[PDB]
């Protein structure tokens, strides 16, 4: 439906899926990264009934259906299911397809090879698009957010990559690549909710959870004194109604699931927490590059959005961090989908045109290309 | 059938008494085989 | 009868209810989790006939009670049902007043906390026992099997709980509660006879089932093939006799519905089955830990008791596990009973002395007490 000769841009995780086309400053829409699959046998005649759903149809139909992501903490290894969320993304709902335009996919920058090697070859073999870029989440966060130095804490559904930029050049040593993530804080929560008296066990009770957690949820600039008041009175508990008439009521569980990025301990993980990720990706930087990264530690992805993150991490660096010197947290309204308008501003930049890899080069030298033109 | 019950269940609890002596060898030869054979491979690596 | 305040142990499962004194290895009697009460009036002089039935009291005259089951898929929702059941239980049978003695009751690690707390607040406000102590029902089934090291299935009746220990400690990220149990493996069996004409319906009818599945059914090594011998010939059926003289014999049924814990699709659950599920609870424990917990796959509770599940779990896990790991399960005489037993182990160790809470300590902080107290 678009007249735009433009490139088009998506971000994939194990989560959701943000896309639309390069030169605007938001994703045309946002899709689960899920193909649905009936979980049961039909009596009836007549009562339709799919053998596969696709992002959001598999999510609204989830009552009856088990859900599949096929990205693992960052990369796509059930490629045919992506190439379906794919088709439905760009055909059926941005109404814009790669076979008119060149497309760029991001990943983390410490992702696995084969991920960037088969959004690659997906986008050249199935979908026919004439160009192709992976891009850097970092590069897309830092561009998102007005930046060429900075900390970027992107903070996704399967990982948080923990990953410094300065001047433009990649500081890869001080990447704090860290198994944390919000699907993990939605299967925390589920856990922490069954111990309320509220169980949560299947994929469509995640999906539920998950929207408790969004809505609900909280990290709190001071955990202890929002815990011991949360734990200790129904003040601190706030209401959800579950789609079977249920009412929830969460208390210091509304805080303790988030917190776990702060003390990873929570869910069994073995790291140093959120804040102390990234005081190191500054702290692991030179001298005369600590001070930059300092005053711009910059937020992208999701979990951003938790009231108090973006105060508290201010704090928890501030406080590791010498005096004197301004320590600042970027964290714009365009929090979470900021990856994506990286991906628009890399993928439109004149200064990029020339890092695209054509339907040429591709079919001359396969997929290991990918190496050779984008990182 | 009057002392049939006694004759049966005596040779029940007298087989389920040789049947968990046997069932604890059972376990105890598994664990030492298992483990010896965790051994065999330790040393077959080796 | 005891010449020393040995602590009481109960066992409260959402099926039967295991009870006995500590130091013994055994409970000293079995009743089903069950308040029974009348939906007739009766006619016959002689017929007994009470207001409300306890126990085995329950299970002799309910051909016409309702049954109710006070536990919920782990947890008390019924205080008062379980107040006569514990009165029963201790008081009638094993013959003490738990005034004297302190008392030892248990929960799986993520049962909701209102469980823990009524069980320790009925027994301190209603029996006035001096002191109480809530189990994890992993730990139990580690004390009675002889392990401090793997794989606890504990497969109730309300739920499979599936946690990896390691070393006396738990590896709660790998831990993933199944909505999946022995009640369901009833309500599927009364479903499956009632497709051979013999419907079962009724609260009567589904201890009639219990019983019947207990002692004909088993899960098979090799399900297709059993099932395709049993559909075709007679060879694999077997009989029972019913309260009214009628046989019933079962089929492929006589494992279809054991199926259930391999294929939970077939009760409505989303779950990849129980060996999956313990699968998933060795190979997310970390690298030095999963060739520890694969070689001490550990069962308790009941359905460990079908005829082929020790062996065909065995072999699920080895089909899915890794090559040079040693797989091993250990399934105990102790089977169904090794909670009980292990709560007698843990309520008179020495190293466990301190972990009781006293009636001096619970009075002065409430029925919460148990939350710090126990784990």
């Amino acid at each position: 439906d678009e007249d735009e000769t433009t490139a088009l841009v998506c971000d994939n995780g194990s989560g959701l899926v943000k896309a639309g086309f390069a030169g605007d400053d938001a994703p045309r829409a946002v899709f689960p990264s899920i193909v649905g699959r009936p979980r049961h046998q039909g009596v009836m005649v007549g009562m339709g009934q799919k053998d596969s759903y696709v992002g959001d149809e598999a999510q609204s139909k989830r009552g009856i259906l088990t859900l599949k992501y096929p990205i693992e903490h960052g990369i796509i290894t059930n490629w045919d299911d992506m190439e379906k969320i794919w088709h439905h993304t760009f055909y059926n709902e941005l109404r814009v397809a790669p076979e008119e335009h060149p497309t760029l996919l991001t990943e983390a920058p410490l992702n696995p090879k084969a991920n960037r090697e088969k959004m690659t070859q997906i986008m050249f073999e199935t979908f026919n698009v004439p160009a192709m870029y992976v891009a850097i989440q970092a590069v897309l966060s830092l561009y998102a957010s007005g930046r060429t130095t900075g900390i970027v804490l992107d903070s996704g559904d399967g990982v948080t990559h923990n990953v410094p930029i300065y001047e433009g050049y990649a500081l890869p040593h001080a990447i704090m690549r860290l198994d944390l993530a919000g699907r993990d804080l939605t299967d925390y929560l589920m856990k922490i909710l069954t111990e309320r008296g509220y169980s949560f066990v299947t994929t469509a009770e995640r999906e539920i959870v998950r929207d408790i957690k969004e809505k609900l949820c909280y990290v709190a600039l001071d955990f202890e004194n929002e815990m011991a008041t949360a734990a200790s009175s129904s003040s601190l508990e706030k209401s959800y109604e579950l789609p079977d008439g249920q009412v929830i009521t969460i208390g210091n569980e509304r805080f303790r699931c988030p917190e776990t990025l702060f003390q990873p301990s929570f869910i069994g993980m073995e790291s140093a927490g959120i804040h102390e990720t990234t005081y190191n990706s500054i702290m692991k930087c030179d001298i005369d590059i600590r001070k930059d990264l300092y005053a711009n530690n910059v937020m992208s992805g999701g979990t951003t959005m938790y009231p108090g993150i973006a105060d508290r991490m201010q704090k928890e660096i501030t406080a590791l961090a010498p005096s004197t010197m301004k320590i600042k947290i970027i964290a714009p309204p365009e929090r979470k989908y900021s990856v994506w308008i990286g991906g628009s501003i890399l993928a439109s930049l004149s200064t990029f045109q020339q890092m695209w890899i054509t339907k040429q080069e591709y079919d001359e030298a396969g997929p290991s290309i990918v190496h050779r033109k984008c990182f | 059938l009057k002392l049939d019950k006694e004759n049966a269940l005596d040779r029940a609890e007298q087989a389920e008494a040789d049947k968990k002596a046997a069932e604890d060898r059972s376990k105890q030869l598994e664990d030492e085989l298992v483990s010896l054979q965790k051994k065999l491979k330790g040393t077959e690596d080796e």
